């Protein structure tokens, strides 16, 4: 995250952090006790699919404090749609080898309701997006967890605005154009998490950018609201044996 | 009263049905209200609260 604050401890606390044989991978975003989502190009280099952690409660990354809870990923669930080194379609479900303890650290994001999203949470201006990521371009990563505050722009005003991937239906922009404030490389996969009336809903998805906070630009995150009818059925099915599972979109 | 404006008045999920009719729900750990419009949490850590800010405030 460039240009944010420190995301006080616990004020967080459906970020989950993955890691590849200890070494931090992406984001992601707690939806129940067993579910995560997450960023489907994050999983494009994976080798053993069996190393895959997610913690949960994490805030700074120098220390244990107790709060911190790890579980194996044993299932990765990538779209049909997805294909590996390209930007469209980018979402992972995962599912934990066992539930996650709900704390004062540890609480689910809710999964908004398609319509809800579509209709309503669109339209919230405001979004907060979190991360371990870089905090500048071609900068070091981050040992306390970031957040920062962005604004959705509608994908033709992003177009009009940016000055190369397309910015598809299952896209959308937010951010800044001013070199001030993004998200960046290393928060991939964490949330974009939006209010509305005391309660705040998963959104979209770090994905990509041109840089980050490079002037002219915004950043890119999934459009989660595509995918909430994909999610749901998922999280209805039985695990299959084997760490990756391409499934069908729509 | 209709979803698409104002949400229809819901707090959380609304869904139209035939005639003047609306219906909000309330996400799992949440019920719904006798207004027929507000969600209030069932559990310790329902979906989308942060619980060191909500007792922060309680
Ligand atoms: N501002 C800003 N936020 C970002 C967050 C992440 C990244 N990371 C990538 O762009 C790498 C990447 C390569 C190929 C396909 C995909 Cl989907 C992604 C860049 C970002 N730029």
């Amino acid at each position: 995250i460039v240009g944010g604050k420190v995301c006080p401890k616990g004020e967080c606390p459906w970020q989950v952090l993955l890691l590849v044989n200890g070494a931090q991978l992406c984001g992601g975003t707690l939806i129940n006790t067993i579910w995560v989502v997450s960023a489907a190009h994050c999983f494009d280099k994976i080798k053993n699919w069996r190393n895959l952690i997610a913690v949960l409660g994490e805030h700074d990354l120098s220390e244990h404090d107790g709060d911190e809870q790890s579980r194996r990923v044993a299932q990765v669930i990538i779209p049909s749609t997805y294909v590996p080194g390209t930007t469209n379609h980018d979402i992972a479900l995962l599912r934990l080898h066992q539930p996650v303890v709900l704390t004062d650290h540890v609480v689910p994001l809710c999964l908004p309701e398609r319509t809800f999203s579509e209709r309503t949470l669109a339209f919230v201006r405001f979004s907060l997006v979190s991360g371990w990521g870089q905090l500048l371009d071609r900068g070091a990563t981050a040992l306390e967890l970031m957040v920062l505050n962005v604004p959705r722009l509608m994908t033709q005003d992003c177009l009009q605005q940016s000055r190369s991937p397309n910015i598809t239906e299952y896209m959308f922009c937010a951010g800044y154009s001013d070199g001030s404030k993004d998200s960046c490389k290393g928060d991939s996969g964490g949330p974009h998490a939006t209010h509305y009336r005391g309660t705040w809903y998963l959104t979209g998805i770090v994905s990509w950018g041109q840089g980050c906070a490079t002037v002219g630009h915004f950043g890119v995150y999934t459009r989660v609201s595509q995918y909430i009818e994909w999610l749901q059925k998922l999280m209805r099915s039985e695990p299959r044996p084997g760490v990756l599972l391409r499934a069908p979109f729509p | 009263l209709i979803c698409v404006n104002e949400n229809g008045g819901c707090e959380q999920y609304c869904s139209d049905h035939t005639g003047t009719k609306r219906s909000c729900r309330c996400h799992e750990g949440y019920s719904l209200l006798a207004d027929g419009v507000s969600c209030t949490p069932t559990v310790e850590y329902p979906c989308g609260k942060i619980p060191i800010l909500e007792k922060r405030n309680a």
